[PDB]
């Protein structure tokens, strides 16, 4: 019964972690873009990407 | 830091180097200059005469 219920609750939440990361990663794009521009600085690029992984 | 805040630096920089150029020229007014060479008159204004 106790690996029936993990069963039933790993499925989603490696899911909800799985769009977290990729929010995070959605996150980091839109810095690198920012960055490549011109508008910020190296440093708040790479706390981004710090968060990403 | 960003190419974005270096420009407005600059921009910054150059406003006051032209704010310092604009007091320059009113101090240069204050020691006036012939502003041709030829011969001179007499002065029809003396020292301790105000000026506008």
């Amino acid at each position: 019964a106790d690996g029936l219920a993990a069963r039933g609750t790993f499925t989603e939440q490696l899911q909800a972690q799985r769009d977290l990361v990729k929010a995070s990663d959605e996150y980091y794009q839109l810095a690198d873009k920012r960055y490549r521009t011109g508008v910020d600085n190296y440093l708040t690029l790479l706390d981004a990407q710090r968060s990403l992984f | 830091v960003s190419k974005q805040q270096y420009a407005d630096a600059n921009a910054a920089y150059l406003q006051s180097k032209a704010a310092v150029e604009q007091a320059r020229i009113n101090l240069r007014y204050t020691k006036v200059l012939s502003p041709i060479s030829g011969r001179i008159g007499r002065s029809a204004v003396t020292e301790g005469a105000l000026v506008t």
